[PDB]
């Protein structure tokens, strides 16, 4: 049991205890370069190039220049190094800028500053107004009666509202003084450190008497505390033991599927590899048996058994068929993948304008993993909404305002302008005075409520902890009726500018079964009101007779919830002098403990507010980001599955889903105590709420469904996929009250039980192990923090981007990766297997086909400019049909374009190439070539006519995998081929391509190469034409 | 974060473009006029290869009652042979005649590189220091191999002779050229004697012979201009083939001063002195007289494929507009 002792930095010091100083960085000063057993190990095409450097090292066994594998090997691992540098060392610099923040702390006596490394487990420290958490503390004294703070839990979940906490009543009357805290010595044995937030289990041993501790006692570190001069508590959790950092998961190295499938077609390339330099040289240990052996010509010393023969070209053949897999492939895709990342830099229609902030890739290496979304996990507040809370409509007495009938708003001081009314019916009304109703529905607004005053700067800001009185509060300073400040039994209200103190003598609380809350305020004249404000249903209940606006009030606010608008019925009372002051001593009486405080409140609280009269019903509006709920639907057109997790309440999550339309009016709601009926029924026996379509769950239920010995193990993986089996099957969930790490639990639990490609998106501390854990990971700018933008792979600034992201970069992405991985294959495999053809006319002796300056030049200049240009500027279709069409985008979450058969056709493409260009030169120059003094037929010209007809071909298959023809792709397609016939003919090998003979035999085989694949590509759209096709065809 | 991306084609991905389309009328002529182009000139080629006269002789004397059997197993190592063949109509024109081995990998990985490309050029310091690329044959005892390399020593070294047996019985010996049998290039800029001197004699001193070869590279020929690594026959030998199954030129019959023709038909008997041991791995020595045609060699490969190829666009082009007109 975690135990800490204060003022006592040496109590447990006889390591189990975490210094408060944090550490995300992965690479220190010295175990950076190390990484190579991560870049080498993971892939295993790095492990192949260094087995090629090291096999063409050695003089004995070469066919090769190794100088040429170095240096584009160098480039493959150098990239990725500096790229995993910049990102850990950006990380160094995060975990500074924290652990250097200060703080004040109980060293011997007194309250000097210190650092937030220096602080450990029981430690007394003291934290001002707007000033973080350094640590999970208990809270003591505060500067403000009974020891009463208030935090912004905004990294424990999204929210900013404040967030209500008290302090231990004995603690509270004895710790106020700095001198009493240098001496205070509390035992405290809690519960261990752990990730849950709304829970803490402790007691405190002190003054010979035990004290329970709970959550509102204890402030986390993700805290800042706000609206109280100063607090004092103790550390318990530092650190690592901090609720916040057990919330947070670590940074992998999120690679793409493709990248995983490239590892396991390139096994396979390894296997023919091996088997293919196997058979060959098994083929020389019989050749120098039968042929070599009895060949005097051959003979060069050095006598070796053929079986020793046979074994040394196995390495020789392993150098000449390297590029099976090439380190240009490898070179070629960071260039590729570089170039499409800055186009979503430089994209002008995912720039927010008014913010100055465009879109930032930052991570180059997923942007083919874009094409692949199968879920998104988004944030509410601040990603789908703006987190801005205005006052929209009203309905004051009868009549509904807020119309756009007929603001400045200069007729009263206390106007920030934060409100944007548009109706000047209700101003010209309030400022009339002709109708009392108008004045007393703002009046209650700026009375019935627990917002707070900062008056900061003379600023007139409010503090709440429920957003929809901190938006009505505000709204009624707009119209002239502010709340300047309250006391403990007092509140000063300005009614058109004219100062009134209240004198408030009952304050009736709020809870969630209750759903409303009342005040009871004795005006200066005399007279007593009861304002009260709640829930429409829990209000009407307490209505009497003689009100005549029931109705009326009834059809406006139906109208105000056709529009999604978040409602309260406002209500008065005229209590009596006596009838107030009989009931006084009652309330009063039942203010006390005695047995349970609840039902004695519940009881004298439902006779308070009987009687009630109306004043008109309000219409708060929760805004939306703008094209939000467009691009939900476009989303799911692509067959795109939205999740909604949110730390905020299920009410505000659930009003948000039906602005969003992610839920509909013929969507049926499943909450958690629905499904866990459901699974329990699985459990005990495609789901029932296949149908349903809707599914709201709470953190809470979350931890019950899933459960959170060996037979054990299995429920808990059977617990599991039955819940997410359930949820996959819905439109529509929507998780609630999760801490930041149930939110990265949901994402892998999709990611593990249905193998689906998840985005998470989202803004702020609470979103960042989502963004972590998701396969993309989408950072909203607007947070000063720039946390989740920090821990994002991307990170635009309004949610409606992103369509651009996925259906137009990650579509685009997909195709021009597929288009440039399968070609690249082809282009090598045709180009290195005319070397296993030559083996059968050479002895199996390992010579190469082609000139040795014509194998090292062929991937570097006569086929490496025209795949980069089509890896980065082919479209299928434009912007404007990608995103008409998001049924395009399915083609990529299916894997359609890159496979194990699309892999394997390229290889049967490419042996069927080499087949071609070896057999025709082969038969063409087994007769007779054009032969005279001046003439070819030597091995010179064989290998030129090799090469001549290989980069013609080459060059041309790639300009009919081009969609996208740009000048600068058609002038590196024939750009290509002018460069190789360029470099021969002085800017041997000339005199070759100067005959007749020599250029018929490279027309044909060009033909023969191409024009079975023209056929096959024109038949194969005729019968089976393809998406983008159509769209192209009817463009 | 920063300020507004600028505004280019490149940027925006909006690059001015061509999106081509495989439609019918694009695909279905190509397949057709290359079908039509194809057809001619393999008709072309392959009458012209036809047009082509060619004898070709096998002397390597394997099988036996054949009357070169005797050379195979020299118990004198000047051994002749004498084959008899007859021309029913007569060469015109240049004849090239060549020789042609089977079976002999000249492109073999261990055989290929065995050369010094350096001393063949003409350098002074690689003709006493030849490159380890040719190490079998760098040096003979103690001094250094000049035509290093197994592609040097392993040179042709027989001596073909035609005559024509006239109808007084009385052979005639047929003027042979061994000029202008190699590249130009190889004559003039590959190949090159060391610098310095006037005698050959002088320039390759300290320099021995190779293993194989019988007489030093001084006197390979006795014109100054075809002796040494500038050797018409030598140049042609080092100058490596492609397959097994090569022939390379030998000798050249210019036009005839008369009209009558270069070798009228008739009866002609070949002298050949069997030198070149090449049935130790079943390799098979051929002399070769061919005539020039403008259009290349005799090439029937290449005639067929491109009827093969070119009937087969049309079988494609029909298919394809079958095809097509069924799913338009
Ligand atoms: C007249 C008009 C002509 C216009 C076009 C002409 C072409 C000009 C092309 C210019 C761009 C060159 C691109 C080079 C790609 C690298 C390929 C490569 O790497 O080929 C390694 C050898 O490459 C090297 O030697 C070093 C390359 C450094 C690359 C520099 C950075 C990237 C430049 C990007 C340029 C971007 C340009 C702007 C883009 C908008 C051999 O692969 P590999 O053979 O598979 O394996 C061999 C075998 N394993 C072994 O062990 O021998
Ligand atoms: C024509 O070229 C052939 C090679 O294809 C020559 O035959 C080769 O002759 C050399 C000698 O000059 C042989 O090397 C050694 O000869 C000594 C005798 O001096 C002998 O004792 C060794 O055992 C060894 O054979 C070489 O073996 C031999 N080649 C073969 C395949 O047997 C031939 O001499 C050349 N003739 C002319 C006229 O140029
Ligand atoms: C070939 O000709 C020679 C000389 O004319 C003659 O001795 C020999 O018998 C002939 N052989 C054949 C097979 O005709
Ligand atoms: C063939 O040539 C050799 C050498 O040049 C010569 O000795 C012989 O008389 C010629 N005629 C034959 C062998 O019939
Ligand atoms: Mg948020």
């Amino acid at each position: 049991t975690w135990q800490v002792k204060a003022n006592d930095r040496k109590y447990h010091e006889q390591s189990k205890y975490a210094n408060n100083a944090i550490k995300t960085y992965k690479y220190n000063a010295f175990t950076f370069i190390p990484m190579n057993l991560f870049e080498q190990f993971k892939r295993a095409a790095n492990l192949y190039f260094l087995a090629l450097l090291i096999l063409q090292a050695v003089p004995q066994i070469s066919t090769l220049a190794w100088y040429t594998t170095l240096v584009p090997l160098l480039v493959v691992l150098g990239v990725t190094a500096i790229k995993d540098l910049v990102d850990d060392v950006a990380r160094h610099k995060m975990d500074k800028e924290i652990n250097n923040r200060t703080c004040e702390v109980i060293k011997d006596g007194r309250f000097k500053v210190a650092k937030w490394k220096e602080i450990q487990v029981g430690d007394v420290i003291r934290l001002k107004k707007n000033d973080f958490v350094p640590a999970d503390i208990l809270l003591l004294s505060s500067s403000e009666p009974n020891s009463l703070c208030y935090v912004e839990t905004a990294e424990l979940d999204g929210e900013t509202n404040l967030k209500f906490k008290m302090s231990l009543e004995i603690t509270d009357q004895y710790l106020q003084r700095e001198d009493t805290l240098a001496t205070f010595d509390g035992f405290i044995e809690c519960e261990e450190p752990n990730n849950r937030l709304d829970k803490f289990t402790g007691t405190l041993f002190w003054r010979n008497t035990s004290f329970p501790l709970d959550a509102d006692k204890i402030l986390l570190r993700g805290c800042v505390i706000r609206n109280t001069d100063f607090c004092h508590g103790l550390v318990i959790f530092a650190g690592a033991d901090t609720k916040i950092m057990k919330n947070s998961g670590k940074t992998r190295f999120k690679r793409t599927k493709i990248d995983y499938l490239m590892n396991y077609m390139v096994y396979t390339i390894f296997v023919v590899l091996i088997l293919l330099s196997a058979g060959l040289a098994i083929g020389h240990a019989y050749w120098e048996a039968q042929v070599g052996n009895s060949s005097w010509y051959l003979y060069d010393g050095e006598d070796d058994t053929p079986s020793y023969r046979g074994f040394l070209i196995f390495w020789g053949y392993i150098i000449v068929l390297n590029t099976m897999v090439p380190i240009s492939l490898y070179v070629s895709v960071e260039v590729i993948r570089l170039g499409q990342s800055h186009f979503i830099n430089w994209d002008l229609q995912m720039y927010y304008a008014e913010k100055d902030t465009p879109a930032k890739a930052r991570t180059t290496t997923l942007n083919e993993q874009l094409g692949q979304i199968h879920y998104i996990f988004s944030d509410k507040t601040g990603t789908l909404t703006q987190n801005i809370m205005t006052f929209k409509k009203c309905c004051i007495n009868g009549q509904i305002y807020g119309d756009h009938r007929d603001v400045d708003f200069s007729w009263n001081t206390y106007a920030d302008g934060k409100l944007a009314f548009y109706d000047h019916y209700l101003i010209e009304q309030i400022q009339s005075g002709k109708e009392p109703e108008v004045r007393q529905f703002f009046f209650l607004l700026a009375v019935c409520h627990t917002v707070m005053v900062d008056r900061t700067d003379g600023q007139l800001n409010y503090q709440a902890a429920s957003p929809d009185e901190g938006a009505l509060v505000n709204a009624a300073r707009n119209f002239g009726f502010a709340f300047l400040a309250r006391t403990q039994n007092t509140i000063t209200i300005s009614e058109l500018g004219t100062e009134r103190t209240y004198n408030v003598l009952a304050i009736l609380d709020f809870n969630s079964d209750r759903k409303r809350m009342s005040i009871i305020v004795r005006t200066p004249e005399g007279n007593i009101k009861l304002y009260c404000k709640g829930a429409d249903t829990v209000i009407y209940e307490r209505l009497h007779r003689m009100n005549p606006t029931k109705q009326e009030t009834q059809d406006a606010l139906d109208i105000f919830a056709n529009e999604t608008l978040r409602t309260l019925c406002l209500c008065y009372k005229e209590i009596e002098e006596k009838e107030f002051t009989e009931w006084n001593k009652k309330f009063m009486a039942a203010s006390v403990a005695s047995t349970n405080r609840d039902e004695a409140l519940d009881k004298v609280y439902e006779e308070i507010e009987k009687d009630l009269i109306l004043l008109g019903a309000t219409a708060i509006e929760d805004k939306l980001q703008d094209g939000v709920p467009e691009t939900i639907s476009k989303l799911a057109k692509a067959d795109i599955k939205i999740w909604v997790l949110t730390g905020d309440k299920k009410e505000t999550a659930e009003n948000i889903g039906f602005a969003c339309e992610l839920l509909t009016e013929d969507t049926t709601i499943c909450y958690g105590e629905d499904i866990n009926s459901l699974l329990h029924a699985r459990m005990e026996n495609f789901f029932p709420p296949g149908g349903n379509r809707a599914l709201i769950i709470t953190g809470s239920w979350l931890n019950e469904i899933l459960l959170e010995k060996r037979r054990l193990e299995a429920k808990k993986e059977q617990r599991q996929k039955n819940f997410v089996d359930l949820a996959c099957e819905c439109s529509a969930v929507i998780c609630c009250r999760v801490t930041p790490k149930q939110k990265a639990m949901v994402v892998d639990l999709v990611k593990r039980y249905k193998k689906a490609i998840t985005l998470a998106i989202g803004d702020g501390a609470n979103d960042v192990n989502m963004i972590k854990t998701a396969h993309i990971g989408v950072g909203i700018s607007g947070q000063e923090g720039m946390q989740a933008v920090m821990s994002s792979d991307y990170s635009f600034a309004q949610f409606r981007y992103l369509q651009r992201l996925l259906l137009v970069h990650g579509r685009w992405s997909y195709i021009r990766m597929c288009k440039f991985l399968r070609y690249f294959f082809y282009k090598n495999f045709a180009f290195t297997l005319v070397h296993f053809w030559y083996s059968f006319f050479n002895g199996y002796s390992a010579q190469t086909a082609y000139e040795d300056w014509f194998i090292t030049l062929y991937n570097v200049l006569y086929t490496s400019l025209p795949v980069l240009l089509m890896g980065l500027l082919d479209q299928d279709v434009s912007d404007k049909l990608s995103l008409r069409f998001p049924g395009l985008y399915i083609v990529g979450q299916r894997d359609l374009l890159f496979n194990y058969k699309r892999f394997f056709v390229s290889l049967l493409h490419g042996v069927l190439t080499s087949m071609i260009l070896f057999f025709i030169p082969l038969g063409a120059y087994l007769q007779t070539v054009g032969q005279d003094g001046e003439a070819p037929s030597d091995y010179q010209s064989f290998a030129v006519t090799i090469a001549s007809a290989l980069v013609i071909t080459v060059n041309f298959q790639i300009g009919l995998d081009t969609s996208y023809w740009t000048f600068v792709n058609a002038f590196s397609i024939f750009g290509s081929i002018a460069l190789y016939f360029g470099i021969m003919f002085d800017f041997t090998a000339s005199n070759a391509l100067r005959q007749p003979y020599i250029w018929l035999t490279i027309i044909l085989t060009v033909a023969v190469c191409l024009l079975p694949v023209v056929a096959i590509r024109f038949l194969s759209m005729t019968i089976w034409p393809s998406e983008s096709d159509k769209i192209q065809k009817h463009r | 974060k920063t300020r507004r991306p600028d505004n280019t084609a490149f940027k925006q991905q909006r690059l001015p473009a061509w999106q081509p389309i495989l439609t019918a009328g694009t695909v279905l002529p190509i397949f057709f006029i290359i079908g039509l182009i194809f057809i001619p000139i393999g008709i072309g080629i392959f009458v012209t290869s036809n047009n082509i006269r060619e004898i070709e002789i096998d002397y390597t004397g394997t099988e036996p009652s054949s009357p070169c059997n005797k050379c195979l197993s020299p118990d004198v190592t000047p051994c002749f042979c004498t084959i008899n063949f007859t021309l029913e109509k007569s060469f015109e024109g240049n004849v090239f005649m060549y020789y042609g081995l089977s079976n002999f990998y000249q492109n073999h990985r261990r055989y290929v590189k065995s050369r010094d490309d350096s001393q063949l050029n003409g350098d002074s310091s690689a003709l006493l220091n030849p490159s380890k690329e040719c190490e079998p044959y760098r040096r003979n005892e103690d001094k250094p191999i000049a035509p290093c390399g197994a592609i040097a020593n392993s040179m042709f070294n027989d001596t073909l002779e035609l005559f024509l047996i006239g109808n007084d019985s009385y052979p005639i010996p047929i003027a042979l050229k061994k000029k202008g049998i190699a590249w130009w290039t190889d004559k003039n800029v590959k190949f090159r004697n060391p610098p310095g001197g006037d005698n050959l004699e002088e320039r390759f001193k300290g320099t021995t012979k190779p293993v194989n070869w019988l007489k030093p590279v001084y006197m390979l020929d006795s014109d100054p201009d075809n002796n040494g690594f500038i050797n018409e026959d030598f140049i042609v030998w080092m100058r490596t083939a492609a397959l097994p199954t090569f022939r390379k030129l030998y000798r050249l019959i210019e036009r005839k001063s008369d009209l009558h023709p270069t070798l009228p038909a008739g009866r002609y008997s070949l002298n050949v002195t069997y030198n070149y041991p090449v049935h130790y791995f079943d390799g098979r020595k051929r002399m070769i007289l061919s005539t020039i045609s403008w259009m290349g060699g005799k090439n029937p490969f290449l005639g067929i494929a491109y009827i093969a190829v070119g009937s087969i666009s049309f079988l494609l082009g029909v298919v394809l507009l079958v095809i097509n007109h069924k799913y338009r």
